[PDB]
DNA sequence: GGAGGCCAAGATCTCAAT
């Protein structure tokens, strides 16, 4: 219920609905999403994955495993029945909104010419690669509270377990196939409104004073020139206003830096 | 149960090294470093961790023994409990993450999974990085470079026939050749790269592109050549290691150790001790080392260090002092309880 | 319960440190310290130690004991790096004389460690690297060198396992002013939100350790914050 | 199944000399450092390993027989494995990661490439470099001048 | 220092004789147009069988520009065992 | 005849360098 994953499902993947199949009584929890059996209603798919394990799924978790190749195209020719899959689809993100109840697909070149005509019906498609993902966040007015899955990935019961809200654009979420552990959310973590801010007052200095920040910045965060040459460089070039704008995590610099050279 | 820590040094008999992901660059292979690349460098505490687990895990091997039939009485779910501690067909016991003396029962019965843990089991066996006392302790050895063992030793050739000559000259022809396609293809590359910063945001997609291109033309000029994909002849990439002789300060715990789990721990430092190596390169014996640890522990009811004994790894032996060690080692020997599947 | 005075401890740090969200308060170290010390994993005993040793606020509940402050110098700053652990199964792993794998036509069924149950963890986290580690504190000087010289803890997150944050050359020197808990009205270490502190919301324990225990809303200070050496010296 | 581990010494009847391409600069012809510019010298591990591998190589030539035109059964190719340990047509025996007990059968027929090894098939020989005892136990040899022998 | 990792007869013997060819031009490094490289080398074998605290030295290998010297009966025992095992297929 | 086991296939691309 009060679950991210029933978000995704309702906006975005409850078009395979139709090609489910009918729920089996459980008594254990979704072992993709862990919750309890108690938001399930007690029914959920019984799932055999290809090592061989059998697994409990409720419904939103289930759409990530369901094969409909009328309705999401084919992956790979040497397979014709097997459709592509959300929990499969290594490259392809989505916004979700999730008071609207609406998502929108951020799929590459190749999987959006796998995809069929009726695909295009139900779910808004954008074509757009892994690293053009910046640049749709970045200049589309984002409806919030909104979950935004940057990368589907093969590794489906981690992404299900990171499956975050984001309630502002102070932290976006980027939600991946990788596990999301206290240890490693600064990774996982967007200051979207710092980086337009920071954009923002990047048009004031030159393209040769914009590139040595970014350069100094970023050599500085992997530790490879020391504090006392890169305060020299930021006060030759008069980057210091620049400089008070990003955080104090290089991890965080990092990315703030990655959204500029991207947009 | 008391918490046994162990200082000490460990002296490198040989150059002490290990490859890890993040620290190799392309442009050269390093050690871990706390920073930049003018920090001291470090050896990992996961590597000796690991190899110590590893020698813990053929201390229970051998202990068990083999079954009547000479099969080792491990499968391959209690071989990946013990080795990497994952539970890979999900029977393991699912603690309440509320307790933290959890597993005690478990603890008990399974030495090696009490002192290294497992999923849901926290261990008590601590084992720290090892930090040089140096300045100038590690340096860039390996090196070298792959030669034509018929270009070298005129000998050889006799035994060669003449097919095989025939053969030797054909690739000898090819990899000059594709050396310099190659060379040329990398030429035009960097070229690319060095006009790269210049160009302008709406170039920075095609110049990438023209450099993915390039390589795979350098892959399909390499997929051409016919006697040999690689030249043989090429020079050999340094790594970084630690000198011989350099001494790395040591730390490694045990907390909450029973006798019986110190006693497993001493063991495999013992079965560690006949081939004390970490780290990789083996081929140029790379890795061994000496070590003395001095054993110590708490003295009950303040913070005063109580030293119980010394464990002293050189090439002519083990040296066990004190009797604790000894009645820890005997603990560990005399228990029939233990049950590791 | 001692004369208890404020102090900073400043330690060099030799391996990256990992951050579990929220920084690393020294009373945490020292709670591990003590639970190695004391024999004993009961959080009763250890916290009825770490009180005379630490000074204990009981109007916050906290201990007087700062997060974690990263120490640079003009020669090395704050940097990004990543903690690699990985699963390494060597020749001698993957061998009949450890277990006695699944057999068909005779041949032995290989270990899929591309992906499954039995995949080679590539696990790997951001952590920091400073030349310094710096808290501040109020308690026995002497007990807490004792401690960190001694135990086997470090700063950051699974130095037992991983050695994380391994450090030495702890030094401890006296400070003046209480800088332990507030600093100009903002929060250095995870206290009640109703506390009046400024700093990121979060949900946390008060007390070590701080992963067991009713989580309630805490404010913290930011995970990564750095402070000139020269100016955490002047004391 | 044991392990041997020869330890000993290298006494030097000629100067002993060897040029690493990481070691030798501009400057002049250096030999490899024990880390350091200012280190003590050493003799890489590498050359020894690689005379002792050619030499199990012709042990081995040797050991399987000659014919009447003093040539070898083997090919370029297992020439090149047994002494290089790289193979060129392609057909060495991968062993995907996983594989248990990878080398059993390669190791029992090949005892060459069971001591040394090749890429995916760890040697069991390491062959560690040489040290000096003592200091100033090197030094700048060769020298000399070509001259117009008229 | 050398180190044979599980070295069984076949393959230790194989190793010593390796050493005993390697005896009859004993030159290591280049520059051999000044004869340079010459060496001469005694080597002590020993062996550590795993759990136990001190380690058996098996024998020692002297080799001088006056022959080579191999002592000690296991040495001779691996070498008789290499070249007296002809189950070896070296393609 | 599942049932074990292998092997090939699936999107596009990652700048830090004494
Ligand atoms: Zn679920």
């Amino acid at each position: 219920m009060n679950h991210p994953v029933e978000s995704v499902y309702s906006a975005l993947t409850s078009i395979l609905l139709p090609y489910m199949g009918e729920p089996v009584p459980v008594q254990r929890n979704c072992s993709c999403c862990g919750r309890a059996p108690s938001e399930f209603d007690g029914v959920g798919f019984e799932l055999v994955n290809a090592y061989r394990e059998r697994v409990v799924h409720c419904r939103p978790c289930q759409t990530f495993f369901v094969s409909a190749p009328e309705l999401m195209g084919v992956e790979n020719p040497k397979k014709p029945t097997t459709g592509q899959k959300f929990g499969m689809w290594s490259g392809v993100g989505a916004v979700i909104n999730v008071e609207d109840n609406s998502s929108v697909l951020l799929a590459p070149q190749g999987v959006v010419n796998k995809l069929p005509e009726h695909f295009f019906d139900h779910v808004e498609v954008i074509t757009a690669t892994s690293g053009q993902h910046l640049e749709y966040l970045f200049n589309t007015e984002l409806k919030f509270p909104l979950i935004y899955i940057q990368n589907f990935g093969v590794k489906t019961y981690e992404l299900v377990r990171s499956l975050r809200v984001s309630l502002s654009a102070d932290a976006i979420y980027t939600c991946a196939d990788q596990l999301l552990t206290r240890q490693n959310e600064v990774l996982y973590m967007l200051d979207l409104k710092k980086a337009k801010e920071l954009h923002q007052e990047i048009k004031n200095y030159s393209k040769k004073e914009m590139d040595i920040f970014i350069r100094t910045v970023t050599l500085l965060a992997y530790s490879r020139i020391t504090p006392e040459a890169a305060s020299n460089e930021f006060k030759k070039n008069n980057l210091i206003p620049l400089l008070l704008l990003l955080p104090t995590d290089p991890h965080q610099r990092l990315s703030i830096l990655h959204l500029l050279k991207k947009v | 149960m008391r918490t046994l820590n162990f200082n000490g040094k460990i002296s490198t008999l040989e150059p002490l090294t290990v490859t890890v992901k993040n620290a190799v660059s392309t442009s050269g292979h390093r050690l871990p470093r706390n920073g930049g690349f003018n920090a001291a460098p470090y050896f990992p505490g996961t590597s000796i961790r690991g190899t110590l687990r590893h020698a813990a895990h053929k201390v229970i091997v051998d202990r068990v023994g083999l079954n009547a039939d000479g099969k080792s009485p491990f499968d391959l779910a209690e071989h990946f409990m013990l080795a990497q501690g994952v539970d890979i067909n999900g029977e393991a016991e699912t603690f309440a993450p509320g307790e933290i003396n959890a597993g005690a029962e478990l603890r008990s019965k399974n030495p090696l999974i009490s002192l290294f843990g497992r999923w849901g089991l926290s261990g008590k066996v601590g084992i720290g990085n090892a930090i040089p006392d140096g300045d100038n302790q590690w340096g860039m050895f390996g090196g070298g470079a792959r030669s034509i063992m018929f270009q070298r030793d005129e000998s050889l050739m006799e035994f060669l026939e003449t097919d095989q000559v025939d053969r030797l000259e054909r690739l000898l022809e090819e990899q000059a050749e594709a050396s310099v396609d190659i060379s040329q293809i990398k030429t035009e590359q960097d070229a690319l790269k060095k006009a790269m910063k210049s160009a302008d945001k709406d170039t920075k997609a095609e110049l990438q592109i023209k450099v993915r291109e390039l390589d795979e033309k350098i892959q399909a000029r390499k997929d051409q050549k016919q006697e040999s994909r690689e030249s043989i002849r090429r020079p050999i990439d340094p790594y970084e290691a630690f000198i011989t002789g350099a001494e790395l300060s040591h730390r490694m715990s045990i907390k909450n150790a029973t006798d019986e789990e110190a006693g497993l721990f001493i063991s495999a430092l013992i079965r560690f001790a006949a081939e004390p190596r970490f780290g990789g390169h083996a081929n140029h014996n790379c890795g061994l080392v000496e070590a003395h640890w001095t054993v110590t522990t708490w003295k009950p009811g303040e913070l005063v260090p109580v030293t119980l004994g010394e464990i002293v790894i050189t090439p002519n032996g083990v040296e066990i002092t004190g009797d604790e060690l000894f009645a820890m080692v005997k603990a560990f020997n005399e228990n029939q309880s233990f049950d590791f599947t | 319960m001692l004369n208890f005075k404020p102090y900073r401890v400043i330690m060099s740090s030799l391996t990256p440190v990992v951050i579990s969200g929220i920084a690393p308060s020294l009373d945490g170290i020292l709670y591990e310290a003590l639970s190695q010390a004391i024999p004993s994993n009961e959080p009763g005993v250890v916290l009825a130690r770490l009180k005379e040793i630490l000074l204990f606020n009981d109007e916050l509940g906290v201990f007087h004991a700062s997060s974690l402050r990263f120490g640079i110098t003009p020669e090395q700053g704050i940097g990004a790096t990543t903690s690699m652990r990985c699963d390494y199964l060597s020749p001698e792993k993957l061998s009949t004389a450890m277990f006695s794998p699944r057999t068909r036509r005779g041949l032995f069924t290989r270990v899929l460690l591309t992906g499954g149950p039995t995949k080679r963890r590539m696990t790997t986290r951001p952590a920091y690297s400073a030349p310094y580690l710096t808290f501040d504190f109020v308690g026995s000087s002497e007990a807490v060198e004792i401690l960190l010289n001694h135990a086997h803890v470090g700063v950051g997150y699974d130095y037992f396992s991983a050695a994380n944050g391994e450090f030495n050359n702890v030094t401890i020197l006296p400070l003046d002013i209480d800088t332990s808990i507030s600093n100009e009205g903002m929060a250095l270490r995870p206290v009640p939100v109703n506390s009046g502190l400024n700093g990121i919301k979060g949900v946390s324990p008060l007390i070590p350790p701080y992963f067991v225990g009713e989580k309630l809303n805490i404010v913290h200070p930011a995970p990564v914050r750095t402070q000139l050496i020269s100016s955490l010296l002047r004391g």
